[PDB]
């Protein structure tokens, strides 16, 4: 659910969401890390879990539309930078 | 090859009216049609000195995948600059020493066409080293051009007339010289004394 | 670098004279004609 | 005789064959270039046949090269000197 | 009806590549094959395609044409849209130039007996370099006509005298037993664009960044090299101050030039570092999380 | 640049011209003759170039 | 067109090429080279030949017809004599040799120590000996000490016998001598061992034989 | 897989183009099919030759199609006589994209070569991509419980040439190819082409997602799985650690660029010195 | 086939014309094949021996 | 006559029946052996080839002036699958369109021994398409002629049109051997 910029889950968040005690949260992450469901690391000093990868899941049509909008923004960025490089280096472009 | 000259002749002396044709012929993938475009540039700008056509001819001469097209592009400069014969030994002088033997032949032929009958000393000075070119047809073209430039010319009018008169005889009487150089020398002898010493060449 | 390169001047030497001379190039054509006329026979 | 015709045709096919210069591989320069020394002659930078192994052409290997292009035609075992062959094949006398 | 010296042999791109590959594969055999095409007119001999004939056995020479193989290949190629007659034969000359030997003359006599305008093409896959392939086309000069005092072919243009014959060919009977036909190439836009894809790098490696550990190690190594190169460059300047003009090049023989190596290292490092920086900057915009 | 290109193209033909033997001069003689010893090939009485 | 001419001039390097020895650079574009055919020629140098590689006693590739210098071969290439491989290393150890401590010390101080401690020799002021002549009555451990040196060296070892240099092909003897020395130089540190040096180092020479 | 890379020689491209043109001279065709011959080097295919085979198909039905396999065998023998080291490694066709009956044709070809490779060679001069697209038949074991089927797994395709083939190609590309451009310009043009190719690929993905959203195509549930990974792989260039590392690396490369430019400027000044000295000497002696 | 045999012999006679180069057979290999040394101090490998039975040859 | 033929043999399940002695598969094997021999002696330049009519059509052998290979292919032909007459005829027509010699004439031998599970419209349109290309398809209506006698009737009538006996519908009732009825049929005449 969380965007890639905010995939740092506090121990309290996992404990509350999973209906488990805080001291067990780490062990839960261990299983999810061992099976391969998720990827990341655990910072037990700050009681946080840095999650970097998720098992891909079945998406709804609306989620696919949002993904296509993300692709629209990505295509706009790629095209803009391609035109920038073509314009700036036009004289030396082969 | 016949249609290349024919299409050019269809648009003789048409100034810019041939432009729509010229850009069509110069952009064609067929090398012979590009040569036809060069000839059409020559015919549609006969002696007008139009530097647009000269620019196009020079661009094709220095950048073209076919040697025949380059040679015709350099050749076509004479038909454009004959009205100002002094200009040809300047625009073409550097082309006369290029790596491409076809471009050198075109340079010689441009000197011949533009400075025909004028007896231009600068053009003859350019052609004189070209008669010793390593390539045979370059020598032949230089000899024919030298004949065209100083046809009818006497010793007082052109100091180099006797030198080339003896050069043609030496080339013809040289058993070890290439057959095409001798062909050019014989054509040069025919041109230099054409019409029983009573005729000239003048496109104007 | 660009300023220094643009400041390099080549004197107007008689170019294409360091190439093959006409008489010496003809020497090779005659000697090679003799080569072809004698070796093959 | 059919066998006589076979032998005559074999001689005819053999007549078109040309001997190959025997040299020795000195060093493989590239995948298609070798330095080989003729048995009694100069050293040459030659090529090799594509169908040849090129792994049996270790330095010091005796090779047979084309007469014209000097391309390595074949690799041969170490030569036995005829004098050495006569030394080995000398009858003692059943003593 | 004397043949004209302006006759030209038009070899297609596919044909040229086929003969070059077959000749290089068969080095040093004089491997041969047949050239399918069409006699367009008395001045053109188009070579649409070629197919290689298998070698009977060992021997660096042209073998006899196998009629069974030729007939089978022609009949099967006619089944897939190649109904082009044999306009001659090609064979390879691995490194000794393009010409015809006595065996080649005897072989070409067969084709000339079949088709009077057949062409014997010789390609040198060994002496061919990028941008310039050593190739030639030949047709035999009949001894009866030339001996009596007749030129083998009529010269109605300059087209037949543009290529100066090589001395190797002249020694081997050129212009005596056979004559050379000017070879021109037919290249279309489609085939040129198709060939342009050779060595065309994939789009992925255009944005691919070099390993930064190896890039830094290379930068450090080359800079350490330029250290010694400049240390020697100072000495080179002082030596060339007091050095006679006859030694400007003779004394440079066998001794490395610090200036040239310095230029090479500078060019290499400029290119590598500028490319890496530009690629990283492009990737920081293209692949972004926001 | 054109002179460089032309010299490069002529160099291919020049490099096919046969190399020159290296000999040792024994003595000069009359009529511009020199007695030389080619390295493997004994002695010769050779002419002298006009240059 | 300059790039095209540079590309097309490389057909002069097409194989087969004869192998010569760069003797002298007469001027920028011409040089005297000693072909392996046995004749010295004054030929031209290809303009695209790296003149930094035209060192003395360098093997070059010459055009088969015109003898023109068209390539420079790598220095380690063109050597009829090969270095000792790992399998060719003799099994003789220093411990196998008994009672030659003086000879072992002299050989080590003159051969194996300068190879690893040349900077120390320079710092002290000693001039390391270029060569070592081991002499004595037959069967006194000379060749075996050479074997032990070859077995216990980190440098290249080039074992050769003096009688190998004398060959029927005139010029091949000196050619392979300079090949041995060039191979050793290109693989420095290296040790050249010439057993039975009397075969090419006698003091009497008959000029008519 | 059994195939890591497929190298298609320019001779194969020219043969395919010629086959397509000579068949299309009839004026009624869609694609042509032939057999690919090559050698095997480690796990890298070396497609080096090809030959046309008779082939036809129905425009409407995909199950109706004829391929002359006897012709295939006979020309395989004829080519093997010429070159024994070139064996059947797959087939080709000039259809711009795959066909539903391509799996059946690959099954037919698999008898002659068990790991057959299909190289779709687009005759049309595509501006960005390579004309060749290589595929190999694999048994796709789905995890949805659907029965295992045969699909075409893509294979990285490259155009490589033999020495003589490269010589011939350069002779044919002598005029068109411009080699005067420096290496740096070539790399920058490579970067531009990479940007264009990435934009094209992203646009293809966007078009597929657009078709899926409007229901023109069903949700694959496997392309979506890959796309989630693709979007997860997008790095965060706004991180403090990454920004500091990028700045440090850029400065490390810029100091090297500065040293190279300084040395270049000094060498250029030396060249100017030599030029001026030579000019002064030439004018002094004359 | 008699005429073909006679023409083959005639071709052999053309190729068997004098002079011959005197050589010494050095070696006999199998891959039937010979290695000879001519009096010109040249060593050649012959993939086929020629007009002499390989059994009648010794080094 | 200088014509090329391609036999549409049937290897469906119903060829396992013993209606034709000894088995319908062996019976059609003998019939194919007879018809290919007849086409071979009719003209030495004639071309023959084998196309199977299984669940999915498979061209066993393309046109060739050889006979023994056809029976060699038929020997390994096992009875499997259901007849697919619609696609088989078009596959055969595609094969004839690529014969070695285009001067040969169209001809297909059809061995129908199983019901045709198609609408009459598809059959008549196929017959019209073949007639446009001057394709003659000779059909042997053995096996289940009690149900196929109408669809094949329309096929042959539309193929032959109103004039010319280009194709025939020889129907062989079950008996000792359908090949013994082939030599009297117009197929081999
Ligand atoms: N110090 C030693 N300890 C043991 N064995 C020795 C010693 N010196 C010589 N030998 C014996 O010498 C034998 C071989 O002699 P070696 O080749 O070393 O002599 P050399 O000086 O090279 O002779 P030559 O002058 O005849 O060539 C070996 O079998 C070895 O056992
Ligand atoms: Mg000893
Ligand atoms: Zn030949």
């Amino acid at each position: 659910t969380r965007p890639a910029n905010h995939r740092q889950l506090t121990f309290e968040e996992i404990a509350k969401s999973a209906k488990i005690t805080v001291n067990e949260v780490e062990l839960l992450v261990m299983k999810a890390l061992s099976v391969g469901l998720v990827k990341g690391s655990i910072d037990e000093v700050d009681k946080r879990v840095h999650m970097t990868w998720v098992q891909p899941r079945v998406l709804d049509l609306q989620q696919i539309k949002g993904m296509k909008d993300r692709l629209e923004f990505w295509c706009t960025d790629v095209k803009s930078m391609e035109m920038l490089v073509e314009h700036q280096a036009h004289d030396i472009l082969t | 090859r016949g249609l290349a000259v024919g299409i050019a002749l269809v648009m003789y002396g048409r100034m810019e009216e041939a432009d729509a044709l010229i850009e069509s012929l110069c952009r064609d993938k067929d090398p012979i049609l590009r040569r036809s475009g060069m000839y059409t540039v020559a015919m549609a700008y006969c002696g007008s000195g139009n530097n647009k056509a000269i620019r196009r001819l020079l661009h094709v001469a220095v950048s073209d995948v076919n040697d025949d097209v380059r040679r015709a592009a350099v050749e076509s400069l004479g038909f454009i600059l004959f009205r100002t014969p002094e200009q040809c030994p300047s625009v073409v002088s550097l082309l006369s020493e290029s790596y491409n033997p076809h471009v050198r032949y075109g340079a010689a032929m441009a000197l011949g066409i533009c400075c025909a009958g004028t007896g231009n000393k600068e053009a003859i000075n350019l052609l004189e080293p070209m008669t010793n070119d390593p390539v045979n047809y370059v020598r032949q073209g230089a000899l024919i051009a030298s004949a065209l430039i100083m046809i009818q010319q006497t010793e007082i009018t052109c100091p180099k007339v006797n030198q080339f008169r003896q050069l043609y005889s030496k080339v013809i009487n040289d058993k070890h010289d290439d057959v095409m150089a001798k062909f050019g020398a014989i054509l040069a002898q025919g041109i230099l004394d054409a019409g029983g010493h009573n005729v000239t060449i003048s496109l104007q | 670098h660009n300023m220094s390169v643009k400041a390099m001047r080549f004197p107007p030497k008689s170019y294409n004279k360091d190439l093959e001379s006409a008489e010496e190039r003809r020497e090779r054509e005659q000697q090679d004609l003799e080569f072809a006329k004698e070796m093959a026979e | 005789l059919t066998k006589q015709y076979e032998k005559s045709e074999n001689d005819l096919k053999a007549l078109q064959s040309v001997g190959q210069i025997v040299g020795e591989v000195l060093k493989q320069l590239t995948e298609e270039k070798f330095i080989v020394k003729a048995t009694n002659g100069p050293r040459y930078v030659v090529g090799c046949r594509r169908q040849l192994d090129k792994s049996k052409l270790k330095p010091g290997t005796r090779v047979a090269l084309d007469m014209t292009t000097l391309t390595i035609m074949r690799y041969l075992p170490r030569e036995v000197d005829p004098l050495v062959y006569n030394m080995s094949h000398e009858d003692p006398g059943n003593v | 009806p004397a043949v004209d010296t302006a006759e030209q042999v038009y070899i297609s791109s596919l044909a040229l590549l086929k003969m070059l590959k077959h000749g290089r594969a068969g080095v040093p055999m004089e491997v041969m094959g047949l050239m399918l095409g069409e006699f367009v007119d008395d001045y053109t001999v188009r070579v649409i395609d070629v197919f290689a004939m298998p070698q009977s056995g060992t021997g660096v020479s042209v073998e006899a044409v196998d009629p069974v193989f030729q007939a089978k290949m022609l009949d099967m190629l006619k089944q897939t849209g190649r109904p082009e007659m044999v306009v001659g034969w090609y064979h390879s000359h691995p490194g000794f130039g393009c010409w015809l030997s006595g065996v080649d003359i005897n072989t070409q006599q067969s084709f000339e007996a079949l088709s009077e305008r057949a062409v014997a093409v010789v390609v040198d896959p060994i002496q061919s370099v990028k941008g310039k392939v050593v190739i030639d086309a030949f047709r035999l000069i009949n001894a009866n006509m030339m001996v009596l005092g007749h030129e083998p072919r009529q010269t109605t243009s300059n087209l037949g005298h543009l290529n100066k014959p090589s001395i190797q060919a002249l020694i081997h009977g050129l212009n005596r037993h056979y004559y050379s036909i000017t070879i021109n190439y037919r290249k279309n836009e489609l085939e040129q664009k198709m060939l342009l894809n050779l060595h065309k790098k994939s789009w992925m490696e255009g944005l691919t960044l070099q390993d930064y550990s190896e890039h830094c190690k290379h930068n450090e190594s080359v800079v350490k090299e330029m250290l010694e190169l400049a240390k020697n460059y100072n000495k080179a300047v002082e030596e060339e101050d007091k050095m006679t003009p006859e030694q400007l090049a003779i004394k440079n023989v066998g001794k490395q030039d610090p200036k040239r190596h310095l230029e090479e290292h500078v060019d290499v490092l400029m290119t590598s570092n500028i490319v890496q920086c530009l690629a990283a900057m492009l990737d920081t915009v293209v692949f972004k999380l926001i | 640049l054109n002179a460089k290109v032309r010299l490069l193209r002529e160099e291919l033909q020049l490099l096919q011209e046969q190399g020159s033997y290296v000999g040792e001069v024994v003595r000069a003689m009359d009529k511009k003759k020199v007695l030389v010893k080619v390295h493997p090939e004994g002695k010769f009485v050779v002419d002298v170039d006009k240059n | 067109e300059f790039l095209h001419a540079q590309e097309e001039v490389k057909r002069i390097q097409s194989i087969p090429l004869v192998i010569g020895q760069f003797l002298e650079a007469v001027d920028q574009n011409t040089a005297i080279v000693g072909s392996t055919t046995g004749s010295n020629y004054y030929v031209r140098i290809l303009s695209t030949i790296d003149r930094e590689l035209l060192k003395p006693n360098a093997s070059v590739a010459l055009h088969k017809h015109s003898n023109a210098l068209v390539d420079v071969l790598p220095p380690e290439a063109d050597s009829s004599i090969m270095m000792l491989t790992s399998d060719q290393k003799p099994d003789v150890m220093y411990a196998d040799i008994g009672g030659m401590d003086i000879q072992k010390q002299e050989v080590r101080e003159a051969v194996e120590l300068p190879l690893t401690h040349f900077e120390l020799y320079k710092q002290i002021g000693i001039d390391p000996p270029r060569g070592v002549l081991m002499y004595g009555p037959p069967g006194c451990g000379k060749t075996m000490l050479a074997k032990a040196v070859a077995h216990h060296t980190t440098a290249a070892f080039i074992r050769v016998v003096g009688s190998e240099f004398v060959q029927k092909y005139l010029g091949e003897g000196p050619r392979m001598v300079r090949d041995v020395f060039r191979l050793a130089k290109e693989n420095a540190p290296a040790i050249i061992f010439i057993d039975e040096i009397d075969a090419i180092a006698t003091k009497r020479f008959d000029a008519q034989t | 897989l059994a195939v890591q890379k497929v190298v298609v020689h320019p001779l194969v491209l020219l043969s395919v183009v010629d086959h397509f043109n000579r068949i299309g001279k009839v004026g009624n065709q869609k694609r042509v099919v032939g057999v690919l011959l090559g050698s095997w080097q480690k796990k890298v295919l070396d497609v080096s030759n090809s030959f046309a085979v008779p082939f036809d198909e129905d425009d409407k039905d995909d199950s109706v199609w004829f391929l002359d396999h006897d012709y295939l065998e006979n020309m395989y023998g004829m080519f093997k006589k010429v070159n024994a080291r070139e064996r059947i490694v797959g087939w080709y066709h000039t259809g711009p994209k795959l066909h539903k009956n391509d799996i059946a044709i690959n099954e037919l070809m698999k008898r002659y070569c068990p790991n057959s490779v299909l190289v779709i060679i687009d005759v049309k001069p595509k501006d960005l991509g390579l004309p060749t697209e290589a595929y190999i038949s694999v048994e796709e074991v789905h995890d949805d419980g659907t029965p295992t089927s045969k699909t075409f797994e893509h294979v990285t395709s490259e155009i490589g040439a033999e020495e003589a083939e490269e010589v011939g190609v350069e002779h044919l590309l002598r005029d068109i190819k411009d080699t005067t451009v420096g290496t740096l310009s070539q790399r920058i043009t490579n970067q531009v082409h990479g940007l264009k190719g990435l934009n094209s690929k992203l646009l293809d993905i966007r078009s597929y997602l657009e078709k899926v959203a409007t229901g023109k195509l069903p949700i694959n549930h496997q392309i979506i799985y890959q796309l989630q990974d693709v979007f997860n792989l997008l790095p965060d260039v706004s991180l403090q650690e990454f920004v500091k590392a990028f700045y440090l690396k850029t400065n490390d490369q810029m100091v090297v660029v500065y040293l190279a430019s300084l040395i270049r400027s000094v060498v250029a000044l030396h060249n100017l010195i030599n030029n001026k000295i030579a000019n002064r000497d030439a004018e002094k002696k004359e | 086939m008699k005429d073909k045999i006679k023409e083959n012999s005639e071709k052999i006679k053309v190729n068997k014309t004098l002079p011959y180069l005197v050589s010494n057979v050095i070696e006999l290999l199998d891959v039937k094949c010979a290695v000879i040394k001519t009096s010109t101090r040249q060593t050649y490998f012959l993939p086929v021996i020629g007009l002499v039975d390989a059994e009648k040859l010794k080094p | 006559v200088l014509e090329s033929t391609m036999v549409c043999v049937d290897n469906s399940e119903y060829m396992r029946n013993g209606d034709f002695l000894p088995t319908r598969l062996q019976a059609q094997q003998d019939a194919v052996n007879i018809v290919c021999h007849s086409k071979t002696r009719s003209n030495p330049e004639n071309n023959v080839g084998l196309i199977t009519l299984a669940n999915d059509c498979e061209v066993l052998t393309t046109l060739t002036p050889d006979t023994g290979r056809i029976l060699s292919k038929l020997h390994t032909v096992q009875p499997k699958g259901k007849i697919t007459f619609c696609t088989g005829i078009r596959v055969a027509h595609l094969a004839l369109k690529h014969r070695q010699g285009k001067n040969h004439k169209m001809r297909i031998i059809a061995f129908v021994g199983s019901p045709v599970e198609d609408n009459e419209k598809d059959l008549v349109k196929l017959a019209k398409r073949l007639k446009k290309e001057k394709v003659n398809v000779d059909i042997i209506n053995f096996g289940e002629e009690e149900v196929n006698t109408e669809k094949l009737t329309a096929f042959v009538n539309t193929l032959n049109g109103k004039d010319g006996t280009g194709s025939h519908l020889v129907t062989v009732p079950p008996g000792p051997s359908l090949a013994d009825a082939l030599i009297s049929s117009p197929i081999l005449a």
